[PDB]
RNA sequence: UGCCUGGCGGCCGUAGCGCGGUGGUCCCACCUGACCCCAUGCCGAACUCAGAAGUGAAACGCCGUAGCGCCGAUGGUAGUGUGGGGUCUCCCCAUGCGAGAGUAGGGAACUGCCAGGCA
RNA sequence: UCCUCCUAAAGAGUAACGGAGGAGCACGAAGGUUGGCUAAUCCUGGUCGGACAUCAGGAGGUUAGUGCAAUGGCAUAAGCCAGCUUGACUGCGAGCGUGACGGCGCGAGCAGGUGCGAAAGCAGGUCAUAGUGAUCCGGUGGUUCUGAAUGGAAGGGCCAUC
RNA sequence: CCGACUUACCAACCCGAUGCAAACUGCGAAUACCGGAGAAUGUUAUCACGGGAGACACACGGCGGGUGCUAACGUCCGUC
């Protein structure tokens, strides 16, 4: 489960989520799974979609995860009234904007890559798409 | 002393022909000698550093400069300002007077002398040498002294390379291998 | 949870008389903490680095200096 | 804290004193500073007192 | 560097004399010569200059670049600037310790009518 | 020099048993007599005379008197 | 008027670092000596005094070279004031302002006041 | 109760039982001035010596340092040494800043007497921002200002201070 | 002893590529704010002093946010 070690501060503002993403092209591999939606995507869904990918190919190629949560999310306990401090951090999410390339892998035929990414796209809340490398 | 004009009359001509120098004073020359010994254990007791200082002043006729810790390090339990060791630098005449009597009596008195290594240059043309024994100099009578603290000889020449630095020291009959 | 809830009164810093303003003598030009604006021609410097006028005139901000530091001066216009 | 209050009473004979603080644990001896006495309008010595 | 360390050693006094808006008498010293010149409060243009390299001064001097030479140039600077109406200047060390030829350069200029 | 904070530094006559009479400036207070100096120190000819420790086969062969 | 050099500024990397070449009549720099004027928490190494033998090696100045540093458009993108709109935890339309990064490229400064030497 | 940063939407200000840390001091030098100096961390070479002491060269550049938390600052150093010293002084103060007020803060310059420096000059505490509480009541010292018929005095007032 | 040979290990500093930050900044808007000048317009709309008050329980909506679950006709701020 991806999670930063030795963070500067325990709790972090909610903030907002606007604009398009920066890493919008495949730079390490040749096939990439690119988001089209928006929303925080926790560290539990990152691992659940990685397992569904290293199992579809199961022997070949390298896999790059181009996202990292580094955003603490705090949840208030149950039967607790509002106020009296901030909640205790529970999980970590990686804020995703459209265009962000989440996963990408090289070393497998395109047909196997296309189907493997489909098995991971069913474990992520956001609407993803398949993208291939270009030249620029 | 005599080594100075020996350098002027012989070493300059020896090195001018060897290295094909165009100007007279482009040949390297030694500019200072630095003598020290960090007693280190003077952290516990003060009278050792005063004893080491008396030794350095006897070896070279100058009062040593006591040096203090540059930064506090917990490895040896020292802190800023703690006197750790002495230091003496010799220039001009007193440099040659100590230098002449280093190469002629002190080094030959080394117990089981085998030769000073010629690969001790710091990569620019300066020579550094330990002695491990402060009794080889005649200014120690073996009876006043108690410890076997060693010195640290440094030959600071204006040579641009150790290849030239080796030649300059060799021209002074330095006991290399 | 709790162990927080402390702060201090705001010190009301910042530039008081901006560039092009006609000031009197001794009028405070900028209250600062470090030395963000350096004293130039005809302005002084307090013990808390407050910059004050020394002759009546028009304020001027300039970036003279080898290190490109902001300077404040006064033109006796 | 450990720093207590003293007064430097003038030596010009007039009654004038500058009041300051001084740590006694490190230094138990008196204080001697040449200061200004407005009563006589001269710089005179101020020995510590109280 | 031996000159750069001196330049930053004389910056504080040199910038205060400009903020003060006062005429200054900068003094440059060389192992073989000594120079002096009176620079306007602007700092960019000079009013009066006299130095040992001047042939009108060096020919009467046994060896330019000693205390007796620094006394002669100081007199020259003061008399040259006396007919120009400059009387109130401020001495500038330029980083040299006010101890040797610069002291004689100032002292002879001070005695020759200049007030600083 | 800083005017009498240093030990006395004078000229002495240092000589060897094999000559090597070389005048030097030092701080001892009295002339000193020592061994062969760098001129006559056997650091350049006794090398074979220095590495000679050992010898067992020939020593036994001496004892082979039969 | 021209060239070389020193002092004081303006200006602040298009102005600095690196690599190579070059300069000693004057200037500058290293340099000789140290009782003295002064100094080293030891050392004339630095500071300082007394001079001129040697040198342009080091430093400094000048010239050349883009390997870095640095400056950097046009077009587009993000953002955003006002007025409207949507399937309104985010966007779109009309209009005004319009980056940052990157690309093409520019680029090893320019200049003012005195004082020497030469032609 | 006070100090530093964020929330605070590029002037000032701005809330929550919002997110993070500090103070109730210290210094007669750790203040003033004059003179001088520049770090961390690395490489190489070097007796004990070692990943790491002290030393000699080179790279680097302030990534060090600041009595004390954080921010802003600092090479002309506000950082680091030494000499002499008490401006950590008295009466004032043009003109501003910030508070509903009580108040708090900055301040050129004038008068009298000092300190450092050759001099120009700098000095009315400390790199700046925390280190603190009004009035009443009473204590100590100075000062004819008053002194319930008059001369004194007790007691008040003013100045310094607890 | 010198470490003499090995490892299927991990691995700091630097080099190239890729992201994140309210308490990061070698860059940096739009608006807002302060000052000056100018025409038009506005039954002085501005400031000072003085007589009289009320009020100090706010609510929703848009935009920028803290908290909450980017839940609440929830709660606390800025601006309209
Ligand atoms: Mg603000
Ligand atoms: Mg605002
Ligand atoms: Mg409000
Ligand atoms: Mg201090
Ligand atoms: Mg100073
Ligand atoms: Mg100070
Ligand atoms: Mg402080
Ligand atoms: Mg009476
Ligand atoms: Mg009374
Ligand atoms: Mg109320
Ligand atoms: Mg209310
Ligand atoms: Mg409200
Ligand atoms: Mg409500």
């Amino acid at each position: 489960m991806l999670q930063p070690k030795r963070t500067k501060f325990r709790k972090m503002h909610k903030g907002r989520n606007r604009g398009l993403a920066q890493g919008t092209d495949v730079s390490f591999g040749s096939f990439g799974l690119k988001a089209v939606g928006r929303g925080r995507l926790t560290a539990r869904q990152i691992e659940a979609a990685r397992r569904a990918m290293t199992r579809a190919v199961k022997r070949q190629g390298k896999i790059w995860i181009r996202v990292f949560p580094d955003k603490p999310i705090t949840e208030k306990p149950l039967a607790v009234r509002m106020g009296k401090g901030k909640g205790n951090v529970e999980y970590w999410v990686a804020l995703i904007q459209p265009g962000k390339v989440l996963y990408e892998m090289d070393g497998v035929p395109e047909e196997l890559a296309r189907e493997a990414f489909k098995l991971a796209a069913a474990k992520l809340p956001i609407k993803t798409t398949f993208v291939t490398k270009t030249v620029m | 002393a005599k080594l100075h004009d020996y350098y002027k009359d012989e070493v300059v001509k020896k090195l001018m022909t060897e290295f094909n120098y165009n100007s007279v004073m482009q040949v390297p020359r030694v500019e200072k000698i630095t003598l020290n010994m960090g007693v280190g254990e003077a952290i516990a007791d003060k009278k050792l550093l005063d004893n080491a200082a008396a030794d350095l002043a006897a070896i070279s006729g100058q009062k040593p400069l006591i040096t203090k810790a540059r930064k506090s390090v917990a490895g040896f339990k020292i802190r800023q300002g703690y006197p750790i060791g002495c230091k003496v630098t010799l220039r001009g005449e007193r440099m040659w007077e100590f230098f002449e009597r280093l190469i002629t009596i002190a080094v030959p008195r080394i117990r089981d002398f085998r030769g000073l290594s010629a690969k001790s240059f710091d990569g620019r043309g300066n020579y550094s040498m330990g002695v491990r024994e402060q009794i080889i100099f005649p200014e120690i009578d073996y009876d006043k002294v108690d410890r076997v603290r060693g010195l640290d000889i440094t030959i600071t020449t204006t040579a641009k390379s150790d290849e030239e630095g080796r030649a300059l020291l060799a021209a002074f009959d330095f006991p290399f291998r | 949870s709790t162990r927080n809830g402390r702060d201090s009164e705001a010190k009301r810093l910042g530039v008081k008389r901006f560039g092009g303003e006609s000031v009197l003598a001794g009028s405070i030009i900028v209250r600062q903490r470090g030395t963000k604006f350096h004293a130039g021609a005809n302005v002084g410097c307090g013990r808390d680095h407050t910059l004050f006028a020394k002759a009546d005139g028009k304020v001027k901000f300039e970036v003279k200096g080898p290190k490109n530091r902001k300077f404040i001066s006064i033109e006796a216009e | 804290g450990i720093r207590e209050k003293i007064k430097l009473v003038s030596s010009a004979g007039t009654g004038h004193f500058y009041t300051t603080t001084k740590n006694k644990r490190t230094k138990p001896e008196k204080l001697e500073l040449k200061k200004f006495d407005p009563v006589v309008r001269q710089h005179v010595i101020y020995k510590e007192a109280k | 560097d031996k000159k750069s360390a001196r330049i930053r050693r004389a910056t504080r006094a040199r910038r205060k004399l400009q903020e003060l808006g006062a005429t200054r008498l900068v003094v440059h010293r060389t192992p073989r010569h000594i120079y002096a010149q009176v620079i306007a409060p602007n700092g960019s243009e000079v009013l009066v200059a006299a130095s040992t390299v001047e042939k009108a001064i060096a020919e009467q001097l046994k060896y330019t670049g000693n205390k007796d030479a620094a006394a002669a140039v100081g007199k020259a600077v003061a008399e040259r600037a006396l007919e120009k109406g400059i009387k109130d200047v401020s001495f500038d060390r330029s980083g040299f310790q006010y101890h040797g030829r610069v002291q004689a350069l100032a002292d002879a200029a001070r005695e020759a009518g200049l007030q600083f | 020099m800083k005017k009498d904070i240093h030990p006395k530094y004078e000229e002495i006559t240092a000589s060897c048993s094999c000559g090597n009479v070389m005048k030097i400036r030092s701080t001892v207070g009295h002339d000193l007599n020592l061994d062969v100096c760098s001129k006559c120190h056997p650091f350049f000819t006794g090398k074979q005379r220095d590495v000679a420790t050992g010898g067992r086969v020939d020593r036994f062969n001496k004892r082979f008197n039969i």
